[PDB]
DNA sequence: TATAATGGGAGCTGTCACGGATGCAGG
DNA sequence: CCTGCATCCGTGAATCGAG
């Protein structure tokens, strides 16, 4: 097939890796490549640095070094451990005083490490670290919302490192300034740090009015220790004012490097807003035996110069994407790291001053323990730690671009409001202002941008190509925001003859604002459409025509498109579905130029240019975290001869190295019987038959025998009081053949436990003595199908004790694993969608005959409601759908890049090219026009959609071109009394099936506390009447519906149990007893010493409890 | 109005605040069983420390610290900081935690089933 | 308030 | 008899003590290896109620002849095991202690 | 502090610890009192960590036991690089000590967990909600207990009541005692033999109704 | 059961708008 | 000394799903 592409862009630089904001940062926050002694301090290295030495014997810190995995990937998704390695750690314990040196390399546990695609393995499963946004450190100035006049200062530095400080100058004149909820005159702060009344009279004196406020005749009558004593008496009540005591203190507070960190951004931020250098990141210093001022007088300086309305000082928009920075993998974990290996410092400490003070080593120093328990817990229970999205390849690619202004350090939900929600004129091209969740997190959760990378300081950077009078050079510049919003920058669609502007008046931008500009005044220039928007929202073609909040959608469904086995590329690409495959690494393809030696389903064998021989085995039915099989299927034969980055293995939705997300289907926009009634679609037969919209979904199944008291469990194909049909799929030692058929109700494995120690009531012992038969020692736990489920077994995992290699915890024997497969087809309930946000769920699968068709006999594959698209704006679809037309005859497909692909008159053109091979087929086969044509034709021209005396051929042809043809009804025969839009759309197949959903329940297992159903499908949970539909049954005035959900159909113990027996018996339901809740609720209230008690008329005690609670 | 001033604090049922063995085979049990063990210790400490006699600096501290207690079981973080486990940020689930709030016993299991 | 620091001064008496 | 009233008081120390079916002394809970309620502990069957129906403790009355029957070596009533989720126990403290309700609802009523 | 102690309650303790030091103190020996106090002082504090820390109220000595297998896997742990098996730390335990003690000694370390744990990132769920009721029977239970009586009440109907009544004495569907036959035969006034006879007859009748009729038999379970 | 040791340690800072109680200076 | 305004602390902030 040939592939036909359009626009007049050329997009100089390629995006940069996808996954790079991974990758990239968190090698360079561990450097395990790099040779120690040519480290540089970041990350792991800068927290190894910050924490030692430790004072009081001094051990110091030499270098570290990080070991091979215990383990390779698959063989730790296998064996559910967690990929990781080794941490050594140099180490020297000096004595001050002997001057002993005892050195030794202490373990101090694992690190897990980051795959390649960028993902990591915690205890088995695949999980991404999701990058942070949040405040950027440095000096802010905010209006202050009670007085106009009046302004808020503000001093952020890194989250964790330190308090927050407020400068704010109150109504009686006095400059006050706020740490840890506490506020004291600046004035005394100042004079601790050494300043004096003259100092702050000549600094300050530019303006009148203000400094008088910071004049205090009785803070410079005391000495800077005075003021220092007297500063800790205000900040620390009740707390002995010694002198070394405040020391401690305040420079712990302000000057320690340790415990206060401004960011090395948040540095250079105050170094520019100040306008001056800061030598540390601490606000203070503590040198020559007294405090040094570093921030707190440029700050009020330019706090005062902003109060008096002095030029050149501005406030500071705190949405603004040059005062909010990104917080990667690498530096999240360096900080958990840091609060870990502190906390290792302090038992170094603490473990010094006890035990022997002569005899002892670097390794009895040293507990491990803190540091493990802080890694463990950051990777494990950690809210941007989350579970990988293994749907797709485009799900996790984007899952490792999403950027969380929640998590520790973050926002609350509630704290958050919607001014953050919003989209800011620095989001463009670095963060997506389409993709979002609609639900609860929209605004805070979002995606990079394509073109967009995150520089060292954490801010994110876009290039532009630099334009200097009307020449635009191929180099590229990333600016920050800040950077942005100096100079004029252009359309990136702007003429361009050459490497020289055209245009007369381009469309430029100048802070956000567009401006008509000349080209003399044009600084710099957009590289590319594709900058502004994220990955997802750059894979849906015709974004332009489409609305805003349909894109969204489309950006989203797309990550929940299940992996088809015939899934195939769209008829109608952005470019960038190769590019995709190609950064996430669900393809594969070849290292250097060669042949191709060995080809087969397990794996691909090749000889380079090297002459070496490498061996790629296939990734085949792995079960993802989501369920949807990820397997790599070969495109090459033997002896193809390739070259360097040539596809050798297609991944799971992949076809020839483009991304297959759905599949190319002939489709009809016409209303058919109100079953696409309200976003409802109507699907062929043919689909399933030829198999479109198949997927194989795989279930992982486990069980474990363990250690009781009662005596141990009992894997085993012996199960007590079952039939041998029962027994059929199972080996003898009690697990179900591999490539059996199981059902709903079936055993996959089998297992035999001990009966609880309880007397037999007398019926049970009658009924054993009947019977003859003695009670059997064990019962039957055994791991059985959920209802509703069920597949073919692929694979079984058994693991043991006593047996190598395999050691589970405490008190588990043996752990087995089942994995069950399953081929989905497509059926009634499922959800389609496409990629300009048109969703819905199939509502009728409607036989062959049934089917609209074309006058050549072809049936139309999809009956799509033209109802969904007027009020949606979302009209890329329908351009799809009239290129997919044109495409479809000529028989090739199309690249149409956002905002600069493929306009009206082109397709237009297609189409007539595409008509010639439609109706020229029909006239060179010897026939006319159909009688129903020409009734078409007749109801068309009177619908002003043909010129009236023309040939029915060049009717015919006006028709197609307005993408519009002749439809034949299935049931009737009679065609449609217009002509309808008809052509091929890439339709998707999502996540949500009703396989997966369907649920339905009588009754079921109960909570402890409450005794009430329990929620949810797995659990096999009952549906929750919440109290907005105890209105509903209220205003309906259904007292006895009402009065069975709160009582015999939930929370009633004897009226429920008496309710089965009678409905099994055939008899009416009893009357409900008092609910067990409210007696939980009466307990509740009598723990708190309430006395709540149940009355009748006559004020006399009513007993719910029936003397159960009564002595 | 006495009756505002507890001498001797109810103790719920102990199936209204479980101890359970899960599927694991591991336990779990309800947040009000470390509350109650937090007052019978401070009880049972000031008990002893008031039988052998103490200087009433330390019978003040264990006095203070019972209210401390007793307040952490009605209602937890109602007055200064809420009493947490060891190693975890998450406070406990006190008596007026269960009772009201949205995940109330009333909005969540009396008002809707 | 505090009651750590309350019984601190508690004993700072002595 | 049939329910028309509901009524909320002040609990007073002898009704909390006639609510009681025992003090809790110790802050026990069950054995570290029998996994059986600790004697005098907030899970004790000899305050509470049997975990066995018609069951007490040591297992010298498993049946529901004896019905109200304490038994004199373990010390557990025999009834539904029902009962554990209904009855109150209670805990003396050395010094009266204030409930917070009252001293920190604005305005305090003991205020 | 850390240790499963609030710092209030390690002070108190350490008080405690304090009055017995005084108390047990002899200045004769001119030592400073602060030397004699401390070990007073930091063996009521590690009885106090010993003994109110854990839910499960466990014995100092295996406290003691479990804290010394810590420090032996953490010392086999350090230089190994790797975690320990239970054989590796069995060995270096000493004698007395294999794989199997060491993970049952593990079994019993194992603290409760909180039925208050989140699940998820809202605050809308709990672990214990996602937990089951054992205990309480389920109307399924109930309805078929009561079924097995009604059942086994219509097979003792197809018996005399001499008969069925020798039944319902002898396995305690009555009364809820199982008796000798020299009680059954003291109440009807036979011999013991009469009355196993009589019990003997009763069974074989009701394995001849339950061939016939296959009633009982899904009651089997 | 004994050298002597004698006042802690980490804070979470970007919601908001209401009712009601406390406290302040002002007529 | 008693009214009025500023200010403090405590309380709320949709539903169902799954997790
Ligand atoms: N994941 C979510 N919530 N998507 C929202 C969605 O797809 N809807 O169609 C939403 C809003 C449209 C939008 N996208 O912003 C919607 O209108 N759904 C139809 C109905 O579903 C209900 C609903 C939807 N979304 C909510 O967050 N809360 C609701 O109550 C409403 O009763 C609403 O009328
Ligand atoms: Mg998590
Ligand atoms: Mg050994
Ligand atoms: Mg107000
Ligand atoms: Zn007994």
């Amino acid at each position: 097939m040939e592939i036909k592409r359009f626009g007049r862009i050329r997009e100089v630089i390629p995006l940069p890796p996808l996954t790079e904001i991974q990758v990239e940062s968190y090698r360079r926050a561990l450097q395990a490549d790099v040779p120690p002694e040519k480290r540089e301090n970041v990350g792991i290295q800068a927290a190894f640095r910050e924490t030692f030495p430790i004072e009081e014997l001094v051990l110091d810190f030499l270098e570290y070094r990080l070991g091979e995995p215990p383990f390779p990937q698959d063989e730790c998704r296998e064996k559910d451990l967690t990929y990781q390695a080794p941490l050594y750690a140099r180490l020297q314990l000096i004595h001050k005083d002997t001057g002993l040196i005892k050195e030794d390399e202490v373990f101090l546990g694992h690190i897990p490490l980051m795959t390649e695609d960028g993902s990591f393995i915690i205890n088995g499963a695949d999980r991404v670290i999701v990058s942070q946004i949040h405040r950027s450190p440095g000096v802010y100035f905010t209006p202050d919302p009670a007085r106009p006049g009046r302004y808020i200062a503000s001093i952020i530095p890194l989250p964790k490192r330190g308090p927050w400080i407020d400068l704010e100058v109150e109504p009686n004149g006095v400059v006050s300034m706020k740490v840890n909820k506490r506020k004291f005159p600046l004035v005394l702060l100042l004079r601790v740090l050494g300043y004096d009344q003259e100092t702050l009279a000549r600094e300050l004196g530019a303006y009148g009015e203000l400094v008088q406020g910071l004049m205090d005749e009785s803070v410079f009558a005391m000495r800077p220790e005075e003021a220092l004593i007297r500063l800790f008496t205000l900040l620390r009540p009740g707390d002995p004012p010694k002198r070394d005591k405040a020391v401690a203190y305040v420079y712990g507070l302000i000057a320690d490097p340790r415990r206060y960190d401004l960011g090395e951004a948040g540095r250079y931020k105050a170094e520019e807003k100040l306008g001056i250098r800061l030598s540390g990141r601490t606000l203070a210093r503590f040198e020559d035996g007294e405090f040094k001022d570093e921030v707190f007088l440029p700050t009020l300086r330019y706090l005062f110069a902003l109060t008096a309305g002095v030029p050149g000082h501005e406030v500071d928009d705190i949405d603004h994407l040059g005062n909010r920075r990104i917080r990667t993998v690498g530096e999240l974990m360096t900080d958990q790291f840091r609060v870990g290996l502190a906390r290792l410092a302090r038992g170094v400490r603490e473990r010094m001053l006890m035990g022997s003070e002569d005899s002892l080593t670097p390794a009895k120093l040293v507990n491990s323990r803190p540091l493990e328990a802080a890694i463990r817990e950051f990777f494990s229970r950690s809210q941007l730690s989350q579970f990988k999205d293994e749907t797709n390849p485009l799900s996790s690619l984007r899952h490792k671009r999403r950027i969380s202004a929640l998590g520790p350090g973050g926002l609350t939900r509630e704290r958050a409001g919607f001014d953050v929600r919003d989209v800011h004129r620095t989001h463009y091209g670095r963060i997506c202002p389409v993709e979002t969740p609609e639900g609860a997190n929209i605004g805070l959760i979002t995606s990079l941008a394509a073109y967009a990378r995150v520089d060292e300081l954490g801010f994110i950077r876009t290039p532009y190509r630099r334009v200097v009078g009307g020449v635009v050079t191929d180099e590229v510049v990333y600016m920050t925001a800040t950077e942005e919003d100096r100079y004029t920058i252009a359309q990136a669609n702007t003429p361009l003859e050459g490497n020289r502007i055209a245009a007369e008046r381009v469309v430029a931008r100048r802070k956000g604002e567009p401006v008509i500009v000349s080209p003399e005044e044009v600084e710099f220039m957009d590289v590319s459409p594709k900058q502004v928007f994220s990955v997802n929202t750059n894979l849906i073609p015709f974004l332009e025509h489409d609305d805003a909040n349909r894109a969204l959608m489309g950006s989203n469904m797309q990550t929940q498109a299940v992996p088809l086995i015939r899934a195939q590329a769209p008829v109608v690409m952005t470019g960038l579905e190769e590019r995709v495959v190609r950064d996430s690494l669900a393809a594969l393809y070849a290292e250097e130029d060669g042949e191709v030696a060995k080809v087969d389903g397990n794996r691909i064998v090749v000889r380079y240019e090297d002459g070496r021989l490498v061996e790629y085995p296939l990734r085949r039915f792995y079960r993802s975290n989501q369920g949807t099989a990820l397997d790599q299927r070969p495109r090459v034969v033997v002896g193809q001869r390739v070259r360097k980055g040539d596809l050798l293995a297609d991944g799971p939705a992949s076809e020839n190295g483009f991304l297959a997300l759905g599949q190319n289907v002939l489709v009809a926009i016409m209303p058919f019987d109100g079953y696409n009634f309200e976003d409802a679609i109507v699907i062929s037969e043919e689909l399933l038959k030829r198999d479109f919209y198949t997927s194989i979904h795989i279930e992982r199944y486990e069980i474990e025998a363990r250690d009781t008291k009662l005596g141990p469990e009992r894997i085993t194909r012996d199960i007590p009081h079952l039939s041998e049909a029962a027994l059929r799929d199972l080996d003898e030692e009690g697990v179900v053949r591999i490539g059996a058929e199981v059902k709903p109700g079936d055993i996959l494995v089998g297992r035999t436990s001990f009966k609880g120690e309880s007397e037999p009531t007398p019926e049970e012992r009658l009924l054993r003595s009947i019977f003859g038969e003695k009670a059997r020692d064990v019962k039957d736990t055994s791991l059985r199908v959920p209802p509703g489920e069920g597949g073919i077994v692929v694979r079984t995992v058994r693991l043991r004790r006593g047996d190598p290699g395999v050691e589970l915890k405490p008190g588990v024997r043996e752990v087995v694993r089942v994995y069950v497969a399953q081929k989905r087809k497509l059926q009634v309930g499922d959800k389609l969608a496409n990629r300009h946000g048109n969703k819905g769920v199939v509502a009728k699968i409607l036989p062959v005959e049934d089917m609209p068709h074309l006058p050549d006999g072809t049936p139309v594959d999809v009956i799509l409601n033209p109802l969904g698209v007027p009020s949606r704006m979302n009209l890329g679809q329908i351009l799809e759908t009239h290129l997919g037309l044109a495409g479809y005859f000529l028989g090739q497909r199309y690249i149409s890049p956002i905002f600069d692909g493929a306009k009206e008159p082109e397709i237009k053109e297609l189409l007539a090219q595409a008509f010639e091979v439609y109706f020229g087929k029909r006239k060179g086969e010897g026939f006319g026009v159909d009688k129903r044509e020409v009734e078409v034709l007749r109801r068309a021209e009177k619908l002003g959609l043909v010129t009236p005396g023309k040939t029915p051929e060049e009717q015919l042809k006006e028709l197609f071109l307005q993408g519009k043809v002749v439809l034949y009804d299935g049931r009737t025969g009679e065609p449609i009394e217009g002509p309808i839009v008809v052509g091929q759309m890439f339709i998707m197949k999502l996540y949500h099936m009703v396989e997966d959903k369907m649920h339905a329940r009588s009754t079921g297992p109960y909570s402890l506390i409450t005794q009430q159903p329990l929620g949810g499908k797995a659990q096999f949970g009952g549906q929750r009447f919440g109290e907005m539909e105890v209105w509903a049954l209220e205003a309906y005035g259904a007292a006895h519906t009402l009065q069975e959900m709160l009582t015999l159909k939930s929370d009633d113990i004897e009226g429920r149990n008496a309710a089965y027996e009678a409905i099994i018996k055939g008899e009416d339901v009893p009357e409900p007893s008092v609910p067990e809740s409210f007696r939980v609720l009466v307990k509740e209230l009598q723990a708190l010493a309430l006395d709540v008690q149940t009355l009748d008329e006559k004020d006399n005690p009513v007993d719910i409890f029936e003397g159960l609670a009564s002595k | 109005p006495e009756w505002m001033i507890l001498e001797a604090v109810p103790v719920l049922p102990p199936d209204l605040r479980p101890m359970v063995q899960v599927d694991g085979g591991r336990f779990a049990t309800s947040d009000l069983n470390d509350l109650y063990r937090r007052l019978i210790n401070r009880n049972n400490r000031l008990k002893k420390l008031l039988a052998q006699g103490a200087p009433e600096i330390i019978i003040r501290n264990e006095k203070r610290m019972l209210q401390e207690a007793v307040d952490a079981l009605l209602d937890n973080g109602r007055r200064g900081a809420p009493v947490t486990n060891p190693g975890s940020d998450r406070p406990l689930r006190s008596l007026t935690d269960i009772l009201s709030g949205k995940q109330g016993r009333f909005r969540q299991n009396l008002l809707g089933k | 308030s505090d009651p750590v620091r309350q019984y601190l001064h508690e004993i700072g008496q002595v | 008899k049939e329910v028309r009233k509901v009524r909320i008081a002040l609990a007073s120390p002898e009704k909390i003590r006639s609510w009681s079916y025992g003090e809790v002394e110790k802050p026990e809970t069950i054995n570290y290896r029998t996994l059986k309620p600790e004697r005098d502990g907030l899970f004790d069957e000899r305050i509470f109620g049997p975990i066995k129906d018609y069951e007490c403790a040591c297992g010298k009355y498993k049946r529901q002849r004896f019905e109200g029957k304490v038994c004199e070596r373990c010390g557990v009533e025999v009834t539904k095991s029902i009962v554990r989720r209904y009855r109150m126990g209670h805990i003396e403290l050395a010094t009266p202690a204030a409930h917070i309700w009252f001293v920190k609802d604005v305005p305090s009523k003991i205020g | 502090t850390g240790r499963g102690l609030s710092f209030l309650d390690l002070i108190q303790e350490g008080n405690q610890g304090l009055i017995r030091a005084v108390e047990k103190f002899e200045y004769k020996r001119r030592f400073k009192f602060s030397t004699y106090a401390t070990w007073w002082i930091r063996q009521a504090i590690n009885r106090a960590i010993a003994d109110q820390a854990r839910t499960i109220r466990i014995p100092v000595h295996m406290v003691e036991t479990i804290n010394k297998l810590s420090r032996t896997a953490r010392q086999l742990q350090q230089e190994l690089g790797r975690e320990p098996t239970y054989e590796e730390i069995a060995e270096a335990m000493g004698p007395g000590w294999d794989a199997k003690r060491v993970e049952e000694t593990l079994k019993i370390a194992q603290e409760p967990v909180s039925l208050e744990t989140p699940i998820g990132d809202e605050k809308d769920s709990f672990y214990g909600d996602f937990i089951p009721d054992e205990h309480l029977p389920s109307p399924v239970d109930a309805a078929t207990q009561s079924l097995l009586s009604e059942e086994l009440e219509k097979a003792l109907s197809k018996l005399s009541e001499r008969e069925a009544m020798v039944l319902k004495l002898r396995k305690g569907l009555i009364d809820g005692r199982e008796h000798t036959l020299e009680e059954v035969g003291a109440f009807f006034g036979v011999t013991r033999e009469r009355i196993r006879q009589i019990e003997n007859k009763a069974l074989r009748k009701l394995k001849y109704h339950e061939s016939r009729t296959r009633k009982l038999r899904d009651f089997l379970d």
